[PDB]
């Protein structure tokens, strides 16, 4: 199942059976020969082709021998490899279910000359080689008739819908869990102290890792603009907020390294970020009386930077939790 | 959406005179293939539009040679060598370059002629209006030109603006003059209270407004 | 080639109407269908387009959400559905065939008229009028015929077997509050009006109403 | 104009056995049929006209050509390429607001340069540039890469200026009168000057990076 | 079939990035040792140059009849940057010496604090400590190598 190119490759046996009125005999006249195998290229055959072919062959090409019975019954079960186009929907990738179809019908004979009968509505899976990547939920053929502007008659067809469910363990382990582990680190920058000299390293690493994983997802899914994978939306939103965190981190580092020799602290800054916000954030500054003015204002700038970090530590945690639940919870409920 | 503006809003030009309609785009509407897709449509009254020009200059099949187009990135113009009776209508410029594709504002085309003074008239209600329980006062102005017409509903020294209907007629063919029928709906409880009804209309030909009135008291 | 539109519609405010455009004589699925709105006042406003072969659709910003296009390939018909009809939606709607960058709108639908109103079918109330008694009689005088309180359009006014066709000036219908009206005045010799009989006929096919009220001197 | 581009792909049909004196090719319709079309989901069909072509100079040449005018649906690449590119580009100005004492300027500017280079190569793999036309997104990425390289050079110079002391350098008087007095006024800084030489160098470095922060915001804004 | 390549694509995708990375090869010698980011810069330059060499290797045929000139330049720059990394390690080691852990030989004084600064137009302020002398010697060493690399790199063009 090529999701990027939106093609399904299948190996099927095309079971066909019709009646030939000139290929009848009496077994009593031929030593009780009841049936024979003949090259299928020596007899008339229906011209069933796959309408939605893509990168393959329209008709059967192997041309195995046909089984002919004394009453005129012809059985022909050739093998075929079909590459058919189907629209891929990866909204819930890697927990996605795909619905790929195959439309079969005679190309040049209309319903009054050749009509199709469903041998069995369900596709046969008695000799199915299990893939390990997809499971067939349902494979049923539907008989349809329709008129084409080419021709005045009605051309029947049988369309098979292959409802296939992806087994998500492989992509879970290889994409989802690494992405979640990186997502766990998005808010950590706001708890790193400004003196460690490693805030930028962490936030930049998170941003670049998320970008790389988004690029990896892009190489898997089709480049269609009708649906957006949930994983892609989550990664994009996380990247946006990580970029915002980098901007805030640059600002906070700038605030931390301010001193009286270069900056002046406004009275309103002092009031707000040394009295009001610390109280609302449940952080209590020790009551310390430093005598050196230059060393005390430097410590006030360092404390103002801590408060700004704590504010955004709270907001990003709330957004991270609300956003994740607001994105994935509803789909998991039906 | 690219905005397309047409000038003039109305283009009076007598028979046989050169006509010039201009269209401008809010953005360049050129395309890569060497063409910019601008088309001119003409609609006669009570009819569906009709194609005249496409791709700025290329002329549609079956249209008179008199029509021609020209322009550049954001300025285009239509030209009519000679005007005729069939030529009367509204002309629109259509841009087919940037999605969504938009129409021009429309440039009505008229034929100018010797202006004629309006023939104002006033008709009081009839007996049927009295029986039904209403009073309809209507003012007529026929065979006047140009659109420089204003009508004022002055009644016994009072100017009333409420309940005034504006309904004029498009330029005709035999006379090529307009008309303007203004009505004032009065109730019986109020119709008889007032005494004098007048219809003041002013036109370019006669600077002094023309006066036509009748008195209820008789 | 021919685009056949559905018939005229009258709808109540807040309802939704669906008009259809049927194209024959060409590959219906390979030409875009353009929908154009023409308010009775003035102007052509493109609503949007749909390519029947695919589901592709575009809308102008003014109509995003107001209109929705659907197409049936089996029957060569395209549909436009208008939702939440207000009084502004009353207009004549056109469907046109278009191929971007190659063929302009060379074929148009006849036009479908949509009227949004709360009224119901009402016969006309023709009230013929004559010149006021307090009015000087001169060589040339104007006659009076009034039709009001009718709905919906149209109403044809003519003289007795076209007795006096030329020289008549009918006017477009207008709404006083909810119903339509109409006025019609003609010029006749002062020596022929009292001697000869002049009358205005009224026909209202919507209400299947025909009236004939002669006007006599006051 | 990728991903807001419109493609004009043609399909020429001829007989590679017979010429115009033997078979004449005629169009049954002026457009290709879409009666049994399955929409793409990535490409939008605009127009499929057909034309019959002859050669006034050859007289043995006849062909029928269909023009496939298709329009890309840009949401996918918008979301997956343009937004990440804009996010990375927005970081190209931050190095000039990062204080020197933090000791992290090089990391930031180098990381931005790495990300931009990777994106340029990926874009080239998707839509290859050619002499006829270079994608505008690729042009912008290259211009931003040049700017980020210039910013790395400027950051190195600013860091050199920041770590200067009287024990190793002497401040020329013109450096004083310019960077400590005049340029700050133009940039609305107003050195507090409440009261040493080491702090003077620290202010000169801070003045230099502020000047470039203005330009990069200006140029990046002009990059719109 | 004498054919000529249209070089715009590979210009944009290989040449401009390569020259941009090469222009940073000498910056490490102008970066003060106190910033604590010399290793980051020089190592990043080395790894970027190596990556671009590997990309070129993946593009061209794996034949040994000739070497592309661009590959030759990338290899030369890679050797130069490795030399710069070793020199930066030595300069950092010299910078962080102190009177408690190291003693400065008199020849080190006469050379690095007196003669070489005059040759390089450095002009030690000498307003007046021993730890500052080590920090100055490191400044002189990497200023000397800045001159060498510029000449060896300017002749690279
Ligand atoms: C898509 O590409 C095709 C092929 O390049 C374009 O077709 C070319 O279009 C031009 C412009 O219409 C044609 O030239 C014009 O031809 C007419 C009629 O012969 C002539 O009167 C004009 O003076 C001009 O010469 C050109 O012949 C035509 N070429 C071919 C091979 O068909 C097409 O316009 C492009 N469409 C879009 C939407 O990009
Ligand atoms: C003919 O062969 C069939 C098996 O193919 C067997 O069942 C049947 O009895 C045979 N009849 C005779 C007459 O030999
Ligand atoms: C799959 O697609 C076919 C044809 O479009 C439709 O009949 C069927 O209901 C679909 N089934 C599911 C599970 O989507
Ligand atoms: C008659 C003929 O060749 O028809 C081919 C097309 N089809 C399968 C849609 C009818
Ligand atoms: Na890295």
């Amino acid at each position: 199942v090529d999701e990027k190119n939106q093609m399904m490759t299948t190996n099927v046996w095309v079971k066909q059976e019709w009646h030939d009125y000139k290929l009848r005999w009496d077994p009593a006249d031929y030593e009780n020969v009841t049936s024979i195998r003949i090259p299928s290229e020596l007899i008339w055959r229906p011209d069933i082709v796959l309408y939605n072919n893509a990168d393959g062959d329209f008709a059967v090409t192997h041309l195995t021998k046909a089984h002919l019975f004394h009453d005129g019954r012809v059985q022909w079960t050739p093998p075929a490899i079909y590459k058919s186009s189907c629209s891929i929907d990866v909204t819930f990738f890697p927990f996605d279910q795909q619905n790929c179809t195959m439309k079969f019908g005679s190309w040049t004979y209309d319903k009054a000359k050749i009509d199709l009968v469903n041998m069995h509505s369900r596709v046969d899976q008695l000799d199915f080689w299990e893939s390990g990547e997809w499971v067939i939920v349902d494979a049923v053929g539907t008989y349809n008739t329709r008129k084409y502007e080419c021709c005045a008659e009605i051309y029947p067809d049988i369309t098979y819908a292959f409802v296939i469910r992806r087994l998500p363990l492989f992509y879970t382990i290889n994409l989802i869990i690494p992405c979640l582990l990186i997502s766990c680190l998005t808010v950590l920058v706001f708890y790193l102290p400004s003196e460690c000299g490693e805030k930028i390293t962490l936030c930049i690493s998170v941003l670049l890792s998320l970008t790389v994983f988004l690029l990896l997802i892009t190489e898997i899914i089709p480049s269609t603009s009708l649906v957006i994978p949930l994983i892609g939306e989550y990664l994009l939103f996380t990247m946006i907020f990580v970029t915002l965190s980098i901007v805030i981190t640059v600002f906070v580092l700038n605030v931390h390294h301010r001193s009286p020799r270069t900056h002046t602290m406004p009275t309103w800054v002092r009031r707000v970020f040394l009295d009001i916000v610390p109280r609302l954030l449940l952080m209590k500054r020790p009551s310390v009386v430093d005598t050196d003015f230059e060393r005390s204002v430097k410590e006030d700038w360092k404390y103002v930077a801590m408060v700004i970090d704590r504010i955004f530590l709270w907001m990003f945690i709330i957004v991270c939790l609300l956003g994740t639940v607001g994105l994935f919870l509803p789909p998991w409920l039906a | 959406d690219v905005l397309m503006t047409q000038t003039p809003l109305s283009l009076p030009v007598s028979l046989g005179d050169q006509a010039s309609i201009s269209c401008r785009s809010s953005q360049s509407i050129v395309h890569s293939n060497g063409n910019t897709y601008l088309e001119w449509y003409l609609q006669k009254p009570g009819q569906s539009p009709k194609l005249l020009i496409y791709k700025v200059s290329n002329r549609f099949s079956g249209v008179p040679d008199r029509f021609s187009g020209s322009g550049s990135g954001t300025d285009f113009t239509l030209k009519i060598s000679r005007v005729e009776a069939e030529d009367l209508g509204v002309y629109y410029c259509f841009q087919g370059s940037h999605v969504p594709w938009t129409f021009g504002g429309g440039t009505k085309l008229e034929i100018k002629r010797a202006d004629a003074a309006p023939t104002v008239s006033i008709f009081p209600p009839s007996s049927e209006q009295l029986t039904s329980g209403g009073a309809s006062v209507v003012c007529f102005l026929n065979n006047f030109y140009p659109k420089d017409i204003n009508v004022k509903w002055k009644i016994d020294g009072s100017e009333r603006q409420n309940g005034v209907l504006n309904s004029w007629t498009d330029q005709d063919s035999k006379d090529s003059t307009y008309s303007m029928s203004s009505t004032l709906t009065l109730t019986k409880d109020e119709y008889e209270r007032h005494n004098s009804y007048t219809c003041e209309a002013t036109h370019k030909t006669s600077t002094s407004p023309i006066v036509k009135s009748f008195n209820r008291n008789e | 080639v021919q685009l056949q539109q559905s018939g005229a519609e009258v709808m109540k405010p807040g309802a939704s109407v669906k008009i259809s455009c049927k194209g024959t004589g060409y590959t219906f699925s390979s030409y875009w269908i353009e929908w154009v709105k023409q308010r009775p006042g003035h102007g052509l406003e493109r609503i949007g387009e749909i390519l029947p072969g695919s589901g592709s659709t575009n809308y102008n910003e003014k109509f995003r959400g107001k209109a929705t296009f659907t197409a049936d390939k089996s029957s060569k018909t395209a549909y436009m559905q208008l939702s939440s009809l207000t009084s502004e939606d009353s207009a004549v709607y056109y469907c046109a065939r278009y191929l971007p960058y190659y063929y302009a709108m060379d074929y148009w639908g006849q036009g479908t008229s949509v009227t949004v109103s709360s009224a119901k079918t009402t016969p006309p109330s023709v009230y013929p009028l004559a010149p006021g008694s307090a009015a000087q009689t001169n060589s040339m005088v104007t006659l009076g015929c009034l039709v009001k309180g009718y709905f919906p359009e149209p109403v044809t006014v003519t003289w007795n077997s076209g007795s006096l066709s030329s020289g008549v000036h009918t006017f477009p219908a207008v709404l006083q509050s909810d119903l339509y009206t109409l006025s019609s005045s003609v010029t006749v010799p002062s020596s022929t009006w009292p001697s000869e009989t002049v009358t205005c006929n009224v026909a209202h096919p919507a209400s299947s109403t025909k009236v004939d009220k002669k006007i006599v001197p006051r | 104009h990728f991903p807001f581009d419109q493609q004009n792909c043609t399909m020429k049909f001829r007989s590679w056995t017979y010429d115009r004196t033997e078979i004449d090719l005629v169009l049954k319709s002026e457009v290709a049929s879409l009666d049994d079309f399955t929409p793409s989901g990535e490409w939008d069909i605009v127009a499929l006209p057909g034309r019959r072509n002859e050669n006034p100079d050859d007289s043995t040449y006849v062909d029928i050509t269909y023009d496939f005018i298709i329009r890309r649906k840009p949401l996918f690449y918008t979301i997956n390429l343009i937004i990440p590119c804009v996010l990375i580009t927005s970081l190209a100005i931050l190095v000039f607001y990062l204080p020197s004492d933090c000791g992290e300027k090089m990391t930031l500017c180098i990381s931005v340069l790495l990300a931009l280079t990777v994106f340029l190569l990926l874009i080239s793999k998707i839509v290859p540039p050619t002499s006829l036309d270079v994608p505008l997104v690729g042009k912008y990425l290259m211009f931003t890469m040049v700017l980020v390289t210039f910013s790395i050079v400027t950051s190195v110079c600013v860091l050199n200026v920041h770590h200067r002391s009287p024990t190793t350098h002497t401040m020329a008087p013109w450096v004083k009168v310019v960077f400590l007095e005049k340029l700050p006024a133009l940039l609305f800084m107003q050195q507090p000057r409440h009261h040493s030489v080491s702090e003077d160098w620290k202010y000169v470095a801070m003045v230099i990076d502020r000047l470039f922060l203005w330009i990069f915001v200006f140029v990046c804004v002009f990059g719109t």
